[PDB]
């Protein structure tokens, strides 16, 4: 649903995240890998350490569907249709593991933005990750 | 919980620096604004429309304090947190009937609290270690359930 | 999302479900009372003992709003909008809560429609109430 | 899990009533339909495009059954789920790493089937009971997690 207050929301903190979003995401899969094992599950083909260019390579991938999303926030179905196919109709994604990484991508903006993560922002953003998840889930449904 | 000794020793070089005054009050804070809710429980805690309402309402930082008391507590006794934790779920379980899923809420707003405190210093391994603290807080709180 | 299968399958059972639709309300809530204690939290001013008119009562209208989103299964937040501001905007009604009662009201039509609870109808059936209750926790996001 | 002697009652007079040779197939089956993210877990069974296709591959009646004898032993040992459960919970949290939501959803759908085969005496009280046993399985298999 997301109201006029969040988009704004939403769009000044991701505009703040700037250039930083692929270093965003890739962090963001990182805590998300250590914090919550069970999630490995779907990535037996990467090397998960620290350094592994395969996460950095992923998270900006990460980064820059959501940036795709937050530009087209009022169209999120016809902008991610393809990557609800894949993450529903192919991987077959257990729709909890888009918690756990919204999780982190929560975290992640806390550990970086100080000064625009206010409970409003959070609240916002929080809001924002529940629809692309919703959307990426919709298969399912 | 388990909890290795560099995770533990992650978890208590953090937890030390915590200011208990006022983080106990960001979390509680938080958890009403994101996750509405849970105003339902705190509706005598008063003018709670907005979240700049609800950061400053004194009651809710009194309150968040002796959540964050019940944390220091947990982990003093990561051993017995079931133990730790009866009177509470008890509590939280017969009295209050609190669906435990909040229990989960509540401890990762709490992480994300102490990563915008800490920034930085809040790596993924000091995060995953809260993690499982979290975790077990919320599986003892939810005990009487079970 | 709720594919032509489904939309098929969902109009096909509660077609089944006809004129019983209300009694099958009340007695899913019933259920739910029962074996879920934390969701009476919401209805402290219900008689919930086994033949409570309000119970009855309220299934009626529970059944009713369902009818209302079969019928406009391709426009469910149009048709419900209303009672998205309620269960969200008004009650807060923690989103938990409505897995609880699709999943009591799956259990009572498999109790009383064993020809017509296949996998298939069964899949069908638990996308559409997932549906329902996205919309009903809608302004939530 | 507790259980009254009235619950217990309640869930063993039906539990002694069930096909233990087709349902443990059927709530797999239509585990791996309703919710086809578990498919992955079970893509050594084969043919699984279909619900028809499901239903029907005998490995799946196959393994249902290790499932439903599983339920049983925790029907046996309510007072004790967890060292009942403990081999199974190391299989399915450190080997296997599966989220235990889906416990949940197992312990749901088996639910159903019981409703669907037993009908009327399916009653809520009954429905309840099995509630109960359900949440306290899947909580016993999450163990290694907590
Ligand atoms: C916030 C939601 C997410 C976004 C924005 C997202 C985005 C993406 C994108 C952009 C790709 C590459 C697309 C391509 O190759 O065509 C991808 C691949 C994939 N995602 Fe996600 N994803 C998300 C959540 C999830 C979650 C929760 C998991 C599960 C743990 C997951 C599992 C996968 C898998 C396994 C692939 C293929 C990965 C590979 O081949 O390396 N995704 N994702
Ligand atoms: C991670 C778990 C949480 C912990 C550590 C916790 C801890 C506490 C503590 C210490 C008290 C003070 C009780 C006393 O004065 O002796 C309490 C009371 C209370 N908590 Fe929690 N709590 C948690 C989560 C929640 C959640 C999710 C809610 C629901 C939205 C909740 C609702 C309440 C309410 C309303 C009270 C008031 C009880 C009364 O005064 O009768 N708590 N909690
Ligand atoms: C499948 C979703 C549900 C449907 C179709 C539904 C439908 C309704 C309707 C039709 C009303 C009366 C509308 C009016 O007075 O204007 C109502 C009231 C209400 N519902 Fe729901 N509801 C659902 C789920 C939930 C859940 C999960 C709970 C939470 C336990 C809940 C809590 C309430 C409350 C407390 C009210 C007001 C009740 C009262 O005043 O007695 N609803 N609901
Ligand atoms: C309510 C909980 C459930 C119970 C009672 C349970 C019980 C069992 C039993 C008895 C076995 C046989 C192991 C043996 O032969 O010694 C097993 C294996 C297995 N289960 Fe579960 N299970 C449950 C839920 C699940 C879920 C939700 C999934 C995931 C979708 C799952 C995935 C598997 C897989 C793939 C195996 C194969 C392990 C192997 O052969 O290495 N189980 N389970």
């Amino acid at each position: 649903v997301l109201s006029p207050a969040d988009k704004t929301n939403v769009k000044a903190a991701w505009g703040k995240v700037g250039a930083h979003a692929g270093e965003y995401g890739a962090e963001a899969l990182e805590r998300m890998f250590l914090s919550f094992p069970t999630t490995k599950t779907y990535f037996p083909h990467f090397d998960l350490s620290h350094g592994s260019a395969q996460v950095k390579g992923h998270g900006k991938k990460v980064a820059d569907a959501l940036t795709n999303a937050v530009a087209h926030v009022d169209d999120m179905p016809n902008a991610l249709s393809a990557l609800s196919d894949l993450h529903a109709h192919k991987l077959r994604v257990d729709p909890v593991n888009f918690k756990l990484l919204s999780h982190c991508l929560l975290v992640t903006l806390a550990a970086h933005l100080p000064a625009e993560f206010t409970p409003a922002v959070h609240a916002s953003l929080d809001k924002f990750l529940a629809s692309v998840s919703t959307v990426l889930t919709s298969k399912y449904r | 919980v388990h909890l290795t000794p560099e995770e533990k020793s992650a978890v208590t070089a953090l937890w030390g620096k915590v200011n208990v005054d006022e983080v106990g009050g960001e979390a509680l804070g938080r958890l009403l604004v994101v996750y509405p809710w849970t105003q339902r429980f705190f509706e005598s805690f008063g003018d709670l429309s907005t979240p700049d309402a609800v950061m400053g309402n004194p009651k809710v930082k009194a309150h968040g304090k002796k959540v964050l008391g019940a944390f220091s507590d947990g982990l003093a006794h990561l051993d017995n947190l079931k133990g730790t934790f009866a009177t509470l779920s008890e509590l939280h379980c017969d009295k209050l009937h609190v669906d435990p899923e909040n229990f989960r809420l509540l401890g990762n707003v709490l992480v994300c609290v102490l990563a915008h405190h800490f920034g930085k210093e809040f790596t993924p391994p000091v995060q995953a270690a809260y993690q499982k603290v979290v975790a077990g807080v919320a599986n003892a709180l939810a005990h009487k359930y079970h």
